[PDB]
């Protein structure tokens, strides 16, 4: 080691903090809102407190703290974190014990957890511009993008620790070392189970600790506001990679976010040892591609473009891999099996599940032998049921030529499909996953493009307002309106016992698979269409 | 890596 | 603050006719206990822990038991550093020892003394 292979491990050590603790504040939300009992917009709030603290100082620390001592302020960003990770878990502390206390036949505390929020904001403020800038001043010429891979590599680390960190400490109890465990009668798949959500925030909290120790140790060197910022925004190859970059980021958000939604509508079955060291792999590629080819500033933006292209050209193949749709009596025809409907804005009832008396709003799926799927077992007819295995006896709502043994034998739950777009679900979990390796691939070129584009005395203020469109418009807005255009195409709208907004239950599967996949495609052949624009301005000014 | 968000600074 | 642990000691417990009233105080000494919640417990002959009241940080908010709720009243005194305990409108269900509960740190616990009641 050389000194500044000490800061690659700092930074790596920080970069494995700041991903433990987005892990932990996404998996240990359900423990927090129903301890604190707390609402749905309270708890929303508190989740958005990070993405305001963030927002709010980004700009700022990401200008002023280029001139100064860089990880002396990584390092008091990272024990501001840790700091926060303490003050999250510090309202278990000091409230005392917790207290928690269908046949269908035919209060206070959470302002500390907002401010532990706001305070590991500033937590993720310094590290991602300012020793970034550090790498591309001090090492040497082509090195920076294979440590771009290599700690984007390493940061895939501390989602792992995330996920077996928060599956353990759900396990037990929120007062284990407090109480005895044998008076504990509740499990947890029970409605009223709280895990120990504070130990998740005390390891990420002591591990930004032990994080924010090395930076401290580091020497400085190994051997206006606004008229930087019109300078930064009045070039345009930088707002044009940043409208690209946010075009494409949001077309990914957008993406996986509802996968898995997709594969529970579409390909019927519901919701990674092998996916992570693929993406691992992907960066790690990508940069030494970028490392060894001695690709020069357009170079790596027509190997960001190909990556993308390639990227595209597998993501246009998802629409010739569809199922059928499913059949679904009351939604996409009518109860009686044997006549569709125009809408399913309010349907009439049929003849044999008249005299059924249930909620028509009650959604609990069955299927017959027929291959025909009932939103209720009143609206299927079913009149008796039996335990452990699941039958329905003695169902009118299926309409045949006499069969006598076409009457009964039904299950629970939403049965699967046929055998053909089983392989097709094979087939698109295998695009996905060459998808996933060309946008690995794509990668570490959109940071490294934007400390060759902006002046190296203002590659951190370029970072940094980089990281408020990406994080910003692409990591708030576009969940939004993906969800808008995705929840516009529901078929069963739950009636909730609040008010609206409930969890539609089914959805149109090709409606929703043609605008799912058409926003998103849309999105990335315009940002496709903005690198074509930048190859040809960019070879123009080069 | 999963997931939802990106970045990509994470996962 | 620079102490060991945290004591509570509790006053006011006593014999009581039918529905009457009563006034518990429980004063901590130690660690400032300022930021806890304080919870008042109760223990009958025979049974365990039954929960019966707590309060907040500033006594903004207050949790009260279904059993025994819009009779009891529980409130801070910061200065003093007390909770309080009025009880009003008495059964004989209540005859049992009344605990006083702080979470500095380490679960702390009082001694009680017996708020036993007469029947009539």
């Amino acid at each position: 080691c050389n000194g500044l292979k000490m800061f690659l491990a700092a930074l790596s050590l920080s970069f494995i903090a700041k991903t433990l603790g987005a892990i932990i504040m996404k998996s240990s939300i359900i423990h927090i809102e129903r301890r604190f009992e707390i609402s749905s917009s309270l708890v929303g709030f508190i989740d958005g407190s990070f993405e305001i603290g963030n927002l709010l100082v980004i700009v700022f620390v990401s200008y002023f703290g280029s001139k100064l001592h860089r990880p002396k302020l990584i390092g008091i960003g990272c024990f501001i974190m840790g700091i926060g990770g303490v003050l999250t878990a510090l309202p278990h502390f000091f409230m005392g014990y917790y207290r928690y206390s269908t046949l269908s036949t035919c209060s206070y505390m959470w302002i500390y957890v907002f401010m532990g929020n706001m305070l590991r904001g500033i937590g993720e403020t310094p590290i991602v511009p300012l020793g970034l800038s550090y790498i591309d001043d001090f090492a040497k010429e082509g090195h920076s993008s294979l440590y771009l891979g290599i700690l984007n590599a390493i940061a895939m680390i501390g989602p792992i620790i995330g996920f077996t960190l928060g599956s353990l400490f759900s396990k037990m109890y929120v007062d284990i070392g407090y109480v005895d465990l044998s008076t504990i009668r509740i499990t947890p798949t029970d409605s009223r189970w709280v895990g120990a959500w504070w130990l998740n925030f005390l390891v990420s909290g002591l591990f930004s600790i032990i994080s924010s120790i090395p930076f401290f140790f580091l020497p400085q060197t190994p051997n206006g506001f606004f008229q930087s910022f019109k300078s930064i925004l009045t070039n345009p190859l930088y707002v044009m990679f940043v409208l690209l970059t946010l075009l494409q980021v949001s077309s990914y958000i957008g993406a996986f976010t509802y996968v898995f939604k997709y594969v529970e509508q579409q390909y019927g079955q519901p919701s990674g040892v092998i996916t992570i060291p693929i993406f691992a792999s992907g960066m790690f590629l990508g940069g030494y591609i970028i490392k060894k080819f001695k690709l020069n500033t357009v170079g790596i933006a027509k190997f960001s473009c190909f990556t993308a292209v390639m990227s595209l050209s597998f993501y246009l193949l998802y629409f010739f891999i569809l199922c059928e749709n499913k059949s679904v009596a009351g939604l996409t025809m009518t109860y009686d099996g044997n006549n569709p409907v125009t809408s399913h804005r309010d349907v009439p009832l049929s003849y044999c599940n008249s005299d059924c008396n249930c909620d028509e709003s009650q959604w609990e799926p069955v299927c017959g032998n027929n291959g025909i799927t009932y939103i209720s077992p009143c609206l299927a007819g079913c009149k008796s049921s039996s335990k452990k295995p699941i039958v329905f006896y003695n169902c009118s709502c299926l309409e045949v030529t006499g069969l006598q043994n076409r009457n009964y034998s039904a299950h629970l739950g939403e049965c699967p499909r046929d055998d053909a777009c089983t392989r097709k679900f094979y087939f698109f979990v295998a695009i996905q996953v060459l998808n996933l390796f060309f946008s690995a691939l794509g990668g570490t070129s959109h940071v490294m493009l934007i400390v060759k584009i902006v002046q190296p005395e203002l590659k951190s203020l370029a970072l940094g307002f980089h990281s408020m469109v990406i994080r910003a418009l692409g990591g708030i807005l576009a969940p939004i309106y993906f969800g808008a255009l995705i929840d516009t195409t529901c078929i069963k709208w739950s009636t909730n016992n609040c008010g609206t907004r409930g969890s539609c239950r089914t959805y149109n599967s090709t409606s929703f698979s043609r605008v799912y996949l058409g926003l998103s495609s849309m999105l990335r052949v315009s940002s496709l269409v903005l690198y074509i624009i930048l190859i040809y301005a960019m070879k123009k000014k080069y | 890596x999963l997931l939802v968000t990106a970045g990509l600074v994470l996962a | 603050g620079s102490s060991s642990q945290v004591q509570l000691v509790e006053s006011g417990g006593g014999l009581v006719q039918a529905g009457g009233s009563l006034r518990l105080s429980c004063a901590a000494s130690g660690f400032p206990v300022n930021l806890s919640y304080m919870h008042w417990y109760r223990q009958a002959p025979g049974k365990e822990r039954e929960w019966v009241a707590a309060i907040s940080s500033w006594g903004w908010h207050t949790e009260y038991a279904d059993s025994v709720k819009g009779r009891f009243t529980i409130s801070r005194d910061n200065a003093k550093n007390t909770v309080y305990l009025q009880m009003n409108s008495l059964k004989p269900e209540d005859t049992a020892v009344y605990y006083c509960h702080v979470r500095v740190g380490r679960s702390y616990f009082g001694q009680g003394t017996q708020v036993s009641v007469s029947a009539g």
